[PDB]
RNA sequence: GUUGGAUCUUGAGGGCCCGCCCCUCGGCGCCCCCUCGAUGUGUCCCGCGGGGCCCGAAGCGUUUACUUUGAAAAAAUUAGA
């Protein structure tokens, strides 16, 4: 079911049965967090941290290193980022679209897709505003969407 | 089973399959025949498995053992391949042969110019062969049919797979069918292969 | 279909089948038995009763009876190379 | 098919065709491989569907060219899993 | 010092005395120094199996078991030997978490996720039973009768240790749970 | 998504069935729809069934037989208080003398024939005749 | 608005039945007290008597919906002796 989005495909992968991954190279956890902390010293998400864990590293995710995943890992360690980082790229669509839709008054398109887009974010930050994830006296705005962004 | 061992292939019958080209077949995608195929040629030509063939050639067979009668076997033979072969079919098994036409009523049809009472039928192809197969579902009649790898399945009781089409794979099933027959009853007794060639079989090739 | 214990209601009893688990009826056509003949252990000569399979034709219109009695012709015996 | 089959075992090419989410048993074959290139003095651990480059130090700028599919190789190499 | 081995409050005797007396003396063994000096098992348990051996069952809250689980196939064997066949396993024990339920009391509860249920603790057995082989992935037969058998599909490499004691492994998990386990190699890999 | 994890099972079942075919593969496997697995089970209606252990949700592969002719679900549930149970044996079961309905109860999952012997009903699941 | 994914444990008696498994009462205990059998303002078989506390047990531990139990549920009515 897809009312966010018109796609019907697929933009997910497939995890193993296995907890134990990749059980002949388990770089342990002070080898994950310690690059996890330093990813967190640069700063990215955890879409982009548990890529380079995965490619580089002899280890696919930290959910098989450890028991934490990354944002687990870095709420645990406390330094993690503020608002959700799906969420955060969810923002960052609606930046991109509104700047364009900025640009252009004739594009019908990014009339349109900002609407959903967003829609896709009020029905998204909502949930977390309610698990203390979001704080709930914040609300989404097109003036908060571009300051969280940048 | 029988004699087991000659009922598991004999290099006789191996050349032949591959001497009719019985274990070639079509191009096509099958659900119910893919079974019976073994491999298939570069970019698709199917080569049937000859197990799946001499299997289905030996219980279709005991399907007409222990029928009293070769008389209620209808065997049938639209193709003109296949009309010398149920000629040597009749000539061997005794069964009834079906060469050509159905002529659609000899199994329904009170008023009409024939009518016959069969048990079981021997189908060269159920495609070509599916005006029989029509009142082989009509009237309660099973139906053994030589299929390939592009021939109906519908109505179809136990296949036999064989090339089964144009070419001598037709009139060996043929001579192999009234052999393990007559293997089965018949003076070519306790299961011993026929002495009788399949040049008293295949079809006529209009002579000089 | 049988009534209190020894008493029987139905007027008959229908076929089935082994393929579609599924009952056989009345006037059914192209609901047959297959009476495939046991031949015998190399000494040969074919032994008399054959071994009968009802088919439906709800499993031939789907054109199912070929590996159906696969199932029950290979499955069960006796066929050589199997 | 016949439409009377049960497969509690069936043969592992029609689950290995679906695709990864689309299996029998959902687990991925996407794997991890160790690049024997000699661009690199050491053999590094790259992902199948890496979708970026991994490199070394023991090389500077080479150890694979990215590919969101199964990543591309330079000079031949071996590959392991181990073990998914 | 293997000196909490047997005493658990534990009325062992001879085999806890038997693998006390063992993790000394494997603790005097080389390669097998220094990771048992520290590490001594909370309890022992000596079953019969179906494999016609014992199972020296070996209780690990698992801080323990990660040395324990790391060898376990020379330290199994060389007990094995040391105890004359027997198929030791090291099984860990948690303070396994209660019922959610009602009375039959239901003391206190601060959290139970299913990280600290019952359930878990019944695969970390099986896991704890084969340290070659991994388990791949599982399917219980829920047979017409009402009875179930697992198949533990395992490591289709490293099967062989496993293979001489999965007679054992079953024996251990039947006087377990009161449930047999069978385990396999199917295809995986393959 | 799968509001009735049930509805998308039975129609699984039943279509297979109407195929004759012998294995489904169902999902997203609740507790719930295997305790009706079991019962079916023992009533002969079903053979046995494999379920496959995924992390996803979980899988089952069910062998069946052909004793089934319908099995439906009451979607969306109601409660039974043991007094409505007898129309649903009339409106929807074909006769009295044969069909099973199946309660979610307070003694846990069963047929209407053990909620009758206790005397304790609950919320009412479906049917299979 | 209305609907919504998975996921946490309970052997014997007789040819099913039982409790189990992975404090306020009763009440095994403890001391106090009139003390019970050593002892006849009081012990050490123990609160069994009251307890008190703490157990198996129980306020237990997150609760309901739900179901079930009863009470309650004008007469007439209506079912029906």
């Amino acid at each position: 079911g897809r009312m966010h989005a018109p796609g019907k495909g697929l933009s997910q992968s497939a995890l193993p049965y296995r907890r134990s991954v990749p059980t002949w190279l388990k770089l342990t956890s002070d080898d994950v967090k310690e690059q996890i902390y330093k990813l967190a010293k640069k700063g990215l998400t955890p879409s982009q941290i548990g890529v380079i864990l995965r490619d580089s590293h002899g280890v696919a995710q930290v959910r098989f290193v450890t028991g934490n995943k990354i944002l687990r890992i870095l709420k645990s360690k406390g330094l993690a980022p503020d608002l959700p980082e799906d969420l955060y790229h969810l923002i960052k669509k609606a930046v991109a679209v509104r700047k364009h839709l900025e640009r252009n008054r004739k594009d019908k398109d990014a009339k349109f897709r900002l609407i959903l887009i967003e829609s896709r974010i009020h029905r998204l930050a909502r949930y977390y505003k309610t698990k203390r994830v979001l704080p709930p006296n914040w609300k989404y705005e097109s003036s908060t969407a571009s300051a969280l962004v940048a | 089973s029988g004699a087991l061992d000659v009922l598991q292939m004999k290099e006789e019958d191996v050349l032949k399959f591959l001497a009719a080209g019985t274990h070639l077949g079509g191009t096509n995608l099958d659900f119910q025949m893919e079974q019976y195929i073994y491999k298939r040629k570069s970019d698709g030509i199917y080569i049937i498995n000859l197990k799946r063939t001499w299997e289905k050639l030996l219980l279709a067979a005991r399907a007409i053992v222990a029928i009293e009668n070769p008389a209620d076997v209808s065997v049938i033979s639209s193709r003109n391949t296949g009309q010398r072969a149920v000629l040597k079919f009749a000539a061997a098994t005794g069964a009834t042969p079906i060469a050509g036409r159905f002529t659609p009523g000899t199994f329904t049809n009170q008023i009409q110019a024939a009518f016959r009472e069969p048990r079981l039928l021997v189908v060269t192809d159920p495609r070509a062969d599916h005006q029989p197969l029509t009142e082989a579902s009509y009237v309660n009649l099973p139906t053994i049919a030589l299929c390939n790898t592009d021939s109906p399945l519908r109505y179809v009781d136990i296949a036999i797979p064989c090339n089964n089409k144009g070419a001598h794979s037709v009139g060996l099933m043929w001579w192999m069918l009234a052999r393990e027959v007559l293997r089965m009853r018949g003076t070519i007794s306790r299961e011993h292969p026929w002495e009788v060639m399949p040049d008293l079989y295949f079809y006529r090739d209009p002579e000089e | 279909m049988q009534s209190n214990a020894g008493e029987f209601v139905d007027l008959y009893v229908p076929r089935k089948c082994s393929a579609s688990n599924r009952i056989i009826g009345a006037k059914d056509h192209a609901s047959i038995p297959m009476n495939v003949a046991e031949v015998d252990k190399v000494t040969g000569r074919f032994n008399g009763q054959s071994k009968t399979y009802a088919i439906c034709g709800a499993i031939r219109r789907m054109g199912e009876s070929d590996d159906s009695i696969l199932r029950l012709a290979k499955s069960h015996g006796i066929v050589s190379q199997n | 098919m016949p439409l009377a089959k049960d497969l509690l075992h069936p043969s592992p090419e029609e689950e290995k065709r679906k695709h990864k989410k689309k299996r029998l048993v959902q687990s991925p074959n996407s794997y991890f491989m160790d690049v024997k290139c000699p661009g690199c003095y050491k053999i590094t651990t790259v992902f199948s569907h890496a979708q970026t480059v991994v490199l070394c130090v023991g090389c500077s700028t080479v150890l694979c060219q990215p590919t969101g599919g199964k990543a591309r190789l330079t000079e031949g190499c071996s590959f392991r899993r181990k073990q998914h | 010092s293997a000196k909490i081995v047997k005493p658990n409050g534990e009325k062992p005797d001879e085999f806890e005395s038997g693998i006390s007396q063992a993790l000394l003396e494997l603790e005097m063994n080389s390669d097998l120094k220094a990771q048992l000096r520290e590490l001594n098992i909370t309890a022992a348990k000596e079953i019969e199996v179906g494999g016609g051996r014992k199972a020296i069952i070996i209780f690990v809250p698992v801080p323990q078991l990660k040395s324990f689980q790391k060898i376990q196939v020379r330290l199994v064997r060389e007990l094995e030997k040391k105890f004359s066949g027997k198929h030791v396993v090291f099984i860990a024990q948690r303070r396994i978490l209660p019922k959610p339920t009602r009375k039959s009391r239901t003391k206190n509860k601060q959290k139970r996720p299913r990280s600290r249920t019952l359930t878990a603790v019944h695969d970390a057995i099986l896991e704890d039973l084969v340290f070659p082989s991994e388990i791949v992935g599982k399917r219980i037969r829920v047979k017409l009768d009402g009875s179930r058998l697992i198949k533990v599909h395992l490591d289709k490499a490293q099967q062989n240790n496993v293979e001489h004691k999965v007679e054992t492994f079953s024996g251990v998990y039947k006087k377990l749970t009161g449930k047999d386990v069978n385990f396999e190699f199917p295809e995986f890999q393959l | 998504v799968r509001m009735n994890v049930l509805a998308d099972a039975l129609k699984s079942i039943n279509n297979a069935e109407k195929r004759g075919k012998r294995q489904v593969l169902i999902r997203p496997c609740s507790k719930v729809i295997v305790r009706f697995l079991t019962v079916m089970m023992k009533h002969g209606y079903i053979g046995e069934f494999e379920i496959i252990d995924d992390h996803r949700a979980g899988k089952i592969v069910v062998n069946l037989t052909g004793r089934l002719n319908k099995c439906g679900v009451i979607s969306p549930r109601f409660d039974v208080q043991l007094k409505d149970l007898e129309k649903w044996q009339n409106n929807l079961l074909p006769s009295r003398q044969f069909g099973f309905i199946v309660l979610t109860t307070s003694a846990g999952i069963m047929d209407h024939e053990e909620a009758r012997r206790k005397h304790t009903g609950g919320k009412i699941l479906g049917f299979f005749f």
